[PDB]
Parts: C-alpha cells; sequence; structure tokens
C-alpha cells in the first residue's frame, strides 16, 4: 500500500486479483469444497483462502452496503470537504489574532513588576504585548529528546475501503 | 617606565592648585571653575592647555608629548577622580539614556558607560605647524600639528562605545566596552544561574541603553 498510495474506492493489487477470482468462477469451487461433506481434509485449507480474501473489509461496513451507495458517498463527500476548510479557517484566524499586527522587527521590551526569575529579580520580557494574555513560561522550550529505545509501540496499518464491485462481491460471497 | 600612580597624583595637584592669574588677575583657578561646570553637567568637553602645565613642569610637557594617548587616559581618570569633590548641587534628569542608568542605580542600590566628559589637549605654543609631507613614520603616536585645506567631509554617524544587552531568563544585564575599528557580538548569558542549570538564555541587544558618539571622517590636502 506504500507502494500504490491509492484513495478509497481504487482497486490495490489485491482487489484486482480478487475480481479476477470472482470473474474466473473460481470461488464456486470454494463454496463447493465448504459445503460437501467428503472434502474436509481441504476444508481447512479453503478457510485460509477465504480467510486471506476479506481482510481489507470488516463485516459490519461490509453488511452495509447497497445501490444507493453512490449518491451517499458523492453527498457525505462533498459535506466532508466542507468542514475539513471551515476547520481550517477557524485555526487560522486564532492565531492570527494571537500574533501582532505590526512587523517582527517592530521590537520593544516590558518588565513584569513584582513576578520574579528563577534569579533574584523580576522577569524581563521581550516578545509582543498581546502574548501576555495566554503566557506560559515554558512556550520557550524544545521537548525532551527521548532514547531510541524508550519508544512505545505503534500500529503499522490503517483502514480502507475496496472498490463498489469488490464490496458487492465480497457480501454475495 | 614611571609609576603613573605618582602621575596620576602630580595631576591633580596641577588641576586642583593651578591658577593662570585668571578673571583679570583675581586668581580663581580656571581649571576648578571648569570642574564645577563639569560636576553640574553645565558642559562636556574641557580643553587642558599644556602651555599652563609648562608653567610648572616641562618635563610633565615632554613626557605628554611622546605616548600621548597614556596621557590622555590618565588625565581622564584624575578628572573623574575629582569631580565629586566640585559638586554641590542635584541636577535635573533629562536623557532617556540617563533614565536607564537612574534605573540601574535604582535597582543596584562599568565606569566607562557613566563618563559623560571629553578631555583632549591644546597643543604648546612651541610647536611650529608642520606641512603633510613632514609627518614621517618618526612620529608615531606622538602629538603632532599640521596645516592645510579641506577636500571632504562625512555626515555624522552614531558610534558604538559601550554595548547593553538584557537576558531573556534571568533578568540580568551584560556590558561589552568596544575599542577597535570592529567587534564581534555576545550571544548567550554567562550569569551563574544560567550556566550552572544550562537553562540556554539568550542575549538581546539594548539601543535604550548602549552609549553612542558623535562620529564624522574628513580629508585634508597640501597647499
Ligand atoms: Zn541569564
Amino acid at each position: 500500500l506504500d507502494q500504490e498510495k491509492k484513495i478509497d474506492d481504487d482497486a490495490s493489487a489485491h482487489d484486482q486479483l480478487l475480481w479476477a477470482i470472482h470473474l474466473s468462477g473460481l470461488d464456486d469451487l470454494l463454496l463447493f469444497l465448504a459445503s460437501s461433506s467428503a472434502e474436509e481434509q481441504w476444508s481447512l485449507h479453503v478457510l485460509e483462502i477465504v480467510s486471506l480474501m476479506f481482510r481489507d473489509q470488516n463485516p459490519e461496513q461490509l453488511a452495509g452496503v447497497g445501490q444507493g451507495r453512490l449518491a451517499q458517498e458523492r453527498s457525505a463527500d462533498f459535506a466532508e470537504l466542507e468542514v475539513l476548510r471551515q476547520r481550517e479557517m477557524a485555526e487560522k484566524k486564532t492565531r492570527a489574532l494571537q500574533r501582532g499586527n505590526r512587523h517582527s522587527r517592530f521590537g520593544g521590551s516590558y518588565i513584569v513588576q513584582g513576578l520574579k526569575s528563577i534569579g533574584e529579580r523580576d522577569l524581563i520580557f521581550h516578545k509582543g504585548l498581546h502574548n501576555l494574555r495566554n503566557y506560559s513560561s515554558d512556550l520557550g522550550k524544545q521537548p525532551k529528546k527521548v532514547p531510541k529505545r524508550r519508544q512505545a509501540a505503534r500500529e503499522l496499518s490503517i483502514q480502507r475501503r475496496s472498490a463498489l464491485n469488490v464490496r458487492l462481491f465480497l457480501r454475495d460471497f | 617606565l614611571k609609576d603613573y600612580a605618582l602621575e596620576k597624583e602630580k595631576v591633580k595637584k596641577f588641576l586642583q592648585e593651578f591658577y593662570q592669574d585668571d578673571e583679570l588677575g583675581k586668581k580663581q583657578f580656571k581649571y576648578g571653575n571648569q570642574l564645577v561646570r563639569l560636576a553640574h553637567r553645565e558642559q562636556v568637553a574641557l580643553y587642558v592647555d599644556l602651555d599652563d602645565v609648562a608653567e610648572d613642569d616641562p618635563e610633565l610637557v615632554d613626557s605628554i608629548c611622546e605616548n600621548a594617548r597614556r596621557y590622555a587616559k590618565l588625565f581622564a581618570d584624575a578628572v573623574q577622580e575629582l569631580l565629586p569633590q566640585y559638586k554641590e548641587r542635584e541636577v535635573v534628569n533629562k536623557d532617556v539614556l540617563d533614565v536607564y542608568i537612574e534605573h540601574r542605580l535604582m535597582m543596584e542600590q562599568p565606569a566607562e558607560l557613566m563618563r559623560r566628559f571629553e578631555l583632549y589637549f591644546q597643543g604648546p605654543s612651541s610647536n611650529k605647524p608642520r606641512v603633510i609631507r613632514e609627518v614621517r613614520a618618526d612620529s608615531v603616536g606622538k602629538l603632532v600639528t599640521v596645516r592645510g585645506i579641506v577636500t571632504r567631509v562625512s555626515e555624522v554617524k552614531p558610534k558604538m562605545v559601550v554595548a547593553t544587552y538584557t537576558c531573556d531568563q534571568c533578568g540580568a544585564e551584560t556590558y561589552q566596552p568596544i575599542q577597535s575599528p570592529t567587534f564581534m557580538p555576545l550571544i548567550m548569558c554567562p550569569s551563574q544561574e544560567c550556566q550552572t542549570n544550562r537553562s540556554g538564555g539568550r542575549l538581546y541587544l539594548q539601543t535604550r541603553g548602549s552609549r553612542f558618539i558623535k562620529f564624522q571622517e574628513m580629508k585634508m590636502q597640501e597647499h
């Protein structure tokens, strides 16, 4: 998937090959082997085949599918794009108000009278006046560098959806 | 070499005791009067005349004429040491740079930053003017007199004398006196708290605190 980098509802290599299984009719033989009693020695292999096929689709969303999904995805995607744009706009404006209006070399300096330093005397503040509205002294500091072996576990996988043709075939099977 | 401490005391004696039969022979001690005006910030520069020094000590005049730079520094320090004795009055606050100095005093309670006067020599009447061709390399460092025509002059520019920095974390201040035609500025705080904790505070230079002087460049040519 790191090589393919495909958008949802497009067919990966696995998807295209799965569709080819349907197009060949090979799936019917899996159902014969699974349903016929005397073929039990092959049924153990068919379990691995079937479980290998369905890996990308969870059963709940797979049960959800239906013929009207085209308009549903189209309309929903326009709505998702709308809220995404709106969120970026809002966050931008908060940052814009927090920053001062005059350019970055306009200068100035203030003493916070009575607020002592780590040293013996009051704090001297060099940044813009507006920044004191939400002040915390740690804002200038970089994060602590972790050791290599100190890092926690992480996921090597991500959620996906296959092409609608594949989804419909998988639901039928 | 001479003991410059003894020379300092001799210079002090000259300033304290010399009178030119001055103010129409009333013997009012010209340099003492000047020190009063300097102490009360009425006046900035002081031109010491070497003909006056010659009345008491011609060997001192000869000592000044060669390696003049030492005696420039010496006379300046002598004047700074004697100035409080001729003060009697408190001066009104009139300058932002001195408002910073006043705040510094209020918070505290180098000398170069406070030394708001200039000291210059007026050449002895023995020394005839040289032409620009006769100032050869045997005169390096010596006091000289030259005569000619001016050709070009620049505008007045601010020349840096001592820089003043502030620290973002510990709230302290630092100073850096300037003497060479170039220098390199400071970056990170050398104070013990920042250093021991390795807290990494940076230094910001303050044009409201540092000291500047009027500077101008000129060229002169032979007749
Ligand atoms: Zn510091």
